[PDB]
RNA sequence: UAAUCUUAU
RNA sequence: AUCAGGAAAAUUAAUGUAUACCGUAAUGUAGACCGACUCAGGUAUGUAAGUAGAGAAUAUGAAGGUGAAUUAGAUAAU
RNA sequence: AAUUUAAUAUAACUAUUAAUAGAAGGUUACUAAUAAAUUAAUAAUUAAUUUUAAAACCUAAAGGUAAACCUUUAUAUUAAUAAUGUUAUGAAUAAUUAUUAAUAAUAAUAAACUAAGUGAACUGAAACAUCU
C-alpha cells in the first residue's frame, strides 16, 4: 500500500 | 581460521548450514557414475550409430516456422480504450463449435462476401453475434 | 571429391550467400513456440562477438 | 545456458545510475533484507541496540 | 456333497459394451476364444486348473497320535495322467484326473459325455480346462450336425469390382477391409 | 532490448490502466497469419521482459514485479490465441461431419437454392464464393469437385 | 538474491505447504512478518485471501474517484475522495483529508520538498468504516439494475440508496487514459476482421500447425468403440 | 503288453 | 611351466553425412567423501625434478603446496 | 447508535443418533488456460440442468530404465493425385512439398467392511504334553 502511495506521489510531483 | 570473524568454536560447519538432509530426492544430470545418463528431453532427434556416433534425422528436427509477412501493427496488448468484446450464441446449443452456426456463417459469407461484424466495424461496440 | 567438414563449411557459406538458413532446416514444424530465452550479460571470458 | 558465436560484434548498453532508474537500484531491497535479518535474529538486549 | 471352494468364487462383472460407447483403457490384443466359465479359475489348488479333478481340492487336517498330539497334515487326491479317447474330437485327450473322475467317465461311457452333461454339479466340477474341453466338443458336435448350408464366392467376385470402384473415386481398398465391411451384410 | 535500454524504468513501461490483454472474441475474428504474427510479437515481448525480469530478480533482488505481471498478461493472451485456434479447427471438423451426413447437406443445398439463387429483386459472385466454400473449385480435381460441377450445371439448367 | 528459483517450479510440494498455511496458525505466520516489516511499510488491516477478495465493482461498494465520509476513527466526520483501493487487504487509500499516520521514512523514499525524515502517510480503511456522500451522507447502498458505461467500458450496476431505489448515486467518471505506448495496438487494427468462415473443403489453419494447437497423444481423449472391437471384447 | 513311467529327435 | 588361460556383435558398389544429448568447477592419503565432530581412523588409479644408490630403500629437495578455530609466557613436583 | 450474551463460516478432530451416498499424489517447467447453451424470478445476474476446450513428465503392466529419463518415430506410413528438379527412352524410375482416403495407442487408482485359502505363538490350566 505504502509503496503504491509513494509511486503515486512521485507521479504527481513529475506532472 | 576458516573465517576470521569466528575465532572460537561455535557449532558452525566448514561449508553450509547442515550436513544432514533428505537423501531421497530425484537425481540430476550432474550426479551418479560416468555411466549414469539422465538426459533433459532435448534430443530424440536422430539415431545412435553401431560404433557410438550419432546420425541426425532431419525430418524429426524442430524448426520454428515464422510468418513470411509479419503484421507488426498487432501488438501483445490492446489499447484499453477498446472495450473487451463479448460474443453471444443464442439459438445454438453447441456454441462456437455448433455446426449449424458454422453453416449459417458460410451462407452469410456466400451471400455478402467478407463483411466486417459489429465489433470489427464499430470499436465502441461491446457485444456481438459471431 | 572432398571431405565432410569441408562440404559442411561450403554448405554453410552457400546458405550465408543466399540469405537462407546456413544450416539444414528440420521437418518438425513448430508454428506456435512457447519457449523464451534470456539474453545474458557477457563474462570476461567471452568476446564482443559472443552472446550467451 | 548456451553461448553463441556471431559474425558481427555486440556490446551491451551501460547500466543506469541509482538516481536515474527506479528498479535498477539495489540499495532499497538490500537495506530491507538487512533490516529483516536484524529484527528476526535480534534476541535479547540487541533490541535496544540501534539499527544499521 | 457341496462345491463350496468352486461356487464361492466371484469374478469382476464386466459391463455390457454398446457399439457407440467409449473404450476401456486396457482392451486386449487377441480376442476371447472360449466362453466365460461361470466359476472363474481356482485360486487355491492351482494344480487342479490344468486337469479334470472333479471338484476335489486338497484337504488340510491333523495327524493325531496315541497321545493326541495334533500335527498339521494335508490329504492330496489320487491324481493320474490319462490319455482318454474323444469320439467327437477324433483324438485322445491326455490330462490329469482324479481316480474318482476316471471312474465317473467310465460309468458315463466316454469323455465327451462326461464333459457335456448338462447338470450344474458337473459344470462346477469341470475345471477351466474342463470347460474349454466341453466347449471344443460341443462346438464340434454342432458343426457335425449343421454345416453352413443344409456367399464367400459372391464376396470374392464383388471384391475386385468394389476395389475398382473405390479407385475410380480415388481411394485404395484392401481385402481384409472389404471383409470387415461386408460381414453383417 | 527496448529502445536500447538496459532496463525500462517505471515511466518507460506501459501503465496498467492503458494496457489490456486481448479478448478471446476479438481474437476469434483474426486471420491465421495475423494470429501467428501476434503470437510471435508476444513471444518477443516476453523475451525482452524475461531478460529484464531475470536481471531484476537475480542481481538487485527486487520484488517490484511489473515485468512479471506484463509477462503473465502476454502469456494469457497467447493461451487465448491457442484456444481460438483449436476452437476454429474443431468448428471446421464439426461442419465437415455435418456435411458428410447426406440428408442434412441436401437440405442445406435446397435452402441455399431457395432464397438467394434462382431469385430476383451478384448471382455470379455468389456462385464463385459458393464454389470455393462447398467444393474444391477456384479460378484441383476430386469426387467433391465433380459433385460441385454437377450441381453448378444443374443450377444453370434450372436458370 | 542470486536465486534462479524464478525460472522454474522446483520444490513444488514444499512451496504449496508454505503457501497454503493453515488458517488457525495464521497469527503465528504473520507475527514474524509484522516484526520484519518497518513501521512505514506495515499495515494494521488483515491481508485477506484471494477467495474473499472484492473483484467485482458490486463487491466494492465504492470506486476510486467517489467522495466518501469517514467514521469510526480518529478523523471521523471527514469528507474524502478515495484515491485507490488495495486488493490484498480489501480496503481504500483516501486523500489528504482521510486517516493518516506520521512515520519516519528513509531518503530512498523521500518526496521532493522534505526537511525531516518524518512524513505523514495515509492508512488503509475498510468499506465498513466509511459511508458515501452526495450535502447528505448515505447509510447503505444497494444494486438492482445494470448498464453499459461509456467511460468505464463495463456493464456496471446502478448504485441505488437502500430503501428508495430511484435515488441513484452515480459512479465517478474516471480520468482519461491517454494511451501512447508501442506495445498496445490501436482500436482500428485491434478489432479489424481478417477472418471469415467460408470454406468447408479447405481447413482454416494448416495441418502442420495442429500439434502446437493440441496434443495429438492426449491420454484424456478416449477412442470410441466399434462392432468388431465389441466382438473381440465379449466372449 | 495301446497299464504305467524315463530318455532322445 | 602346469594350475592349460572369457562372452558376444560379413564384404563390394551406388547414394549419403549441415555432425544430437549428458559429463567437464573445486574438493579428492581429505576442513569439501565414510567414521555423531573442520575426528592422527577408513578411501581406487596414473605422473611422481635432479644428485645417491641394487632400489619406488635412505638422505637431500628443483618446482609446487603448506605452516592449521587457540595464543603468549614460564619450563616446580610429576 | 453502541456493548454484552447464545447460535451460525468457506476454517478443528472425537463419540452417539438421524438422513444421504458409495471415494489422486508427486517431478519441474517451452507453467499443465477455457468457452458456451437452455430454464427459473425481476440487460448484467445468482441458482439449476446440459454441452464444450486445454491439461507436460513420473507413479509395474507400447519397449526399456538406476520414478519424474531413454527408445520406438501418427508434424508416421500405404496409396491416389497435384507442383517441382534429375536420370534413361509422348510413356517409365526415384526424391521433396501439399491435399484426400486407410492403419494403432495411453491401468495413478483407494483404504476400511465382506468371502475364501493357509494358520501361529506368547498366554491360561498357578508345571506341562490333551485342552486353551
Ligand atoms: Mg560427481
Ligand atoms: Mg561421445
Ligand atoms: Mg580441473
Ligand atoms: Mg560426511
Ligand atoms: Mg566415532
Ligand atoms: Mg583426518
Ligand atoms: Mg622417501
Ligand atoms: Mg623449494
Ligand atoms: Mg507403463
Ligand atoms: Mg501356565
Ligand atoms: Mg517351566
Amino acid at each position: 500500500d505504502f509503496m503504491s502511495w509513494f509511486k503515486r506521489k512521485k507521479q504527481e510531483e513529475h506532472q | 581460521l576458516t573465517r576470521p570473524w569466528k575465532k572460537y568454536r561455535d557449532g558452525e560447519l566448514f561449508y553450509g548450514l547442515s550436513k544432514v538432509g533428505n537423501k531421497r530426492v530425484p537425481l540430476t544430470t550432474k550426479q551418479g557414475n560416468k555411466t549414469m545418463y539422465k538426459g533433459t528431453r532435448a534430443s530424440g532427434i536422430g539415431r545412435h550409430t553401431k560404433f557410438g556416433g550419432y546420425v541426425i534425422n532431419w525430418k524429426k528436427v524442430r524448426t520454428y516456422v515464422t510468418p513470411d509477412m509479419v503484421n507488426f501493427e498487432l501488438k501483445p496488448y490492446v489499447n484499453a480504450n477498446v472495450p473487451p468484446l463479448k460474443h453471444e450464441f443464442k439459438g445454438f446449443s453447441g456454441g462456437p463449435l455448433d455446426p449449424r452456426l458454422q453453416l449459417l456463417k458460410i451462407k452469410e459469407y456466400i451471400v455478402n462476401g467478407r463483411v466486417q461484424s459489429e465489433g470489427a466495424t464499430d470499436t465502441s461496440c461491446y457485444k456481438e453475434r459471431g | 571429391d572432398i571431405n565432410v567438414s569441408e562440404k559442411i563449411y561450403k554448405w554453410t557459406k552457400a546458405g550465408i550467400e543466399q540469405g537462407k538458413e546456413h544450416f539444414k532446416v528440420g521437418g518438425n514444424k513448430v508454428y506456435f513456440p512457447k519457449a523464451r530465452i534470456i539474453l545474458l550479460r557477457p563474462n570476461a571470458k567471452h568476446t564482443p562477438y559472443q552472446a550467451k | 545456458k548456451m553461448t553463441i558465436e556471431m559474425e558481427e560484434p555486440f556490446i551491451w548498453p551501460e547500466e543506469p545510475r541509482p538516481d536515474e532508474n527506479s528498479f535498477w537500484d539495489s540499495t532499497t531491497p538490500d537495506n530491507m533484507e538487512k533490516y529483516r535479518e536484524e529484527r528476526l535474529n535480534c534476541l535479547g538486549s540487541d533490541a535496544n541496540k540501534p539499527g544499521t | 456333497r457341496q462345491w463350496r471352494l468352486i461356487e464361492t468364487r466371484k469374478i469382476a462383472k464386466q459391463p455390457n459394451y454398446q457399439v457407440g460407447d467409449a473404450k476401456p483403457l486396457h482392451m486386449p490384443k487377441e480376442r476371447k476364444k472360449f466362453p466365460d466359465y461361470k466359476y472363474g479359475e481356482s485360486n487355491i489348488f492351482k494344480q487342479s486348473n490344468k486337469g479334470l479333478y472333479g471338484g476335489s481340492f486338497v484337504q488340510f487336517g491333523n495327524n493325531i497320535s496315541e497321545s493326541k498330539a495334533k500335527t498339521r497334515k494335508k490329504w492330496l487326491p489320487n491324481v493320474v495322467k490319462k490319455g482318454l479317447w474323444s469320439e467327437t474330437l477324433n483324438r485322445k485327450i491326455s490330462i490329469k484326473m482324479t481316480a474318482k473322475v476316471l471312474k465317473t467317465i467310465s460309468k458315463e461311457g466316454g469323455i465327451d459325455n462326461y464333459l457335456t452333461k448338462e447338470k450344474s454339479a458337473r459344470i462346477k466340477e469341470l475345471g477351466p480346462t474342463g470347460w474349454k474341453l466341453r466347449y471344443r466338443v460341443l462346438k464340434r458336435k454342432d458343426e457335425i450336425e449343421n454345416p453352413p448350408h443344409k456367399r464367400r464366392r459372391l464376396m470374392s467376385f464383388l471384391y475386385p469390382l468394389e476395389k475398382l470402384e473405390y479407385r475410380s473415386v480415388g481411394k485404395d481398398l484392401n481385402y481384409k477391409k472389404f471383409v470387415e465391411l461386408f460381414a453383417d451384410v | 532490448f527496448s529502445n536500447k535500454k538496459f532496463i525500462r524504468s517505471a515511466d518507460d513501461l506501459p501503465p496498467s490502466s492503458h494496457i489490456r490483454p486481448w479478448s478471446i472474441p476479438e481474437l476469434r475474428h483474426k486471420s491465421f497469419n495475423d494470429l501467428h504474427s501476434l503470437w510471435y510479437n508476444c513471444l518477443r515481448e516476453q523475451n525482452v521482459l524475461a531478460r529484464e525480469n531475470h536481471l531484476l530478480k537475480n542481481i538487485v533482488g527486487s520484488t517490484h514485479d511489473e515485468f512479471s505481471e506484463l509477462s503473465n498478461s502476454i502469456r494469457t493472451t497467447m493461451w487465448q490465441i491457442r484456444h481460438v485456434l483449436n476452437e476454429r479447427e474443431l468448428a471446421y471438423s464439426a461442419s465437415r461431419e455435418f456435411l458428410q451426413d447426406e440428408s442434412e447437406r441436401k437440405k442445406f443445398l435446397d435452402t441455399l437454392a431457395n432464397d438467394y439463387f434462382l431469385n430476383k429483386d451478384e448471382v455470379a459472385s455468389m456462385l464463385t464464393r459458393f464454389q470455393l466454400a462447398i467444393f474444391g473449385i477456384s479460378e484441383t480435381v476430386d469426387i467433391n469437385f465433380i459433385d460441385g460441377i454437377k450441381f453448378l450445371a444443374n443450377l444453370k439448367l434450372q436458370r | 538474491s542470486g536465486s534462479y528459483q524464478h525460472l522454474s517450479n522446483v520444490g513444488s510440494r514444499v512451496m504449496k505447504r508454505l503457501g497454503n498455511r493453515p488458517k488457525n496458525f495464521l497469527p503465528h505466520s504473520e507475527k514474524f512478518i509484522k516484526k520484519s516489516t518497518p513501521e512505514f511499510m506495515k499495515s494494521d488491516l488483515k491481508e485477506v485471501d484471494e477467495k474473499t477478495s472484492f473483484k467485482s465493482e458490486k463487491e466494492w461498494k465504492f470506486i476510486p474517484g467517489d467522495r466518501v465520509v469517514v467514521m469510526s476513527g480518529a478523523s471521523k466526520g471527514n469528507i474524502a475522495v478515495i484515491k485507490s483501493f488495495d486488493k490484498r487487504t480489501n480496503s481504500f487509500i483516501l486523500d489528504e483529508n482521510g486517516p493518516t499516520k506520521t512515520v519516519p521514512v528513509p531518503k530512498q523514499f523521500w518526496l521532493e520538498g522534505q526537511t525531516s525524515h518524518m512524513i505523514t502517510i495515509p492508512v488503509s480503511i475498510l468499506g465498513k468504516d466509511l459511508r458515501l456522500v452526495a450535502t447528505v451522507a448515505v447509510r447503505d447502498v444497494s444494486f438492482n439494475g445494470s448498464y453499459y458505461d461509456a467511460d468505464y467500458k463495463k456493464v456496471m450496476p446502478y448504485r441505488c440508496v437502500k430503501g428508495q431505489p430511484d435515488l441513484i448515486i452515480p459512479w465517478p467518471k474516471p480520468d482519461p487514459i491517454d494511451v501512447q505506448t508501442n506495445l498496445a495496438t490501436d482500436p482500428v487494427i485491434a478489432r479489424e476482421q481478417t477472418f471469415w468462415v467460408d470454406s468447408v473443403v479447405r481447413n482454416p489453419i494448416p495441418k502442420k500447425a495442429i500439434p502446437s494447437i493440441r496434443n495429438p497423444h492426449s491420454k484424456y481423449k478416449r477412442g470410441t468403440l466399434t462392432a468388431k472391437d465389441i466382438a473381440k471384447l465379449v466372449a
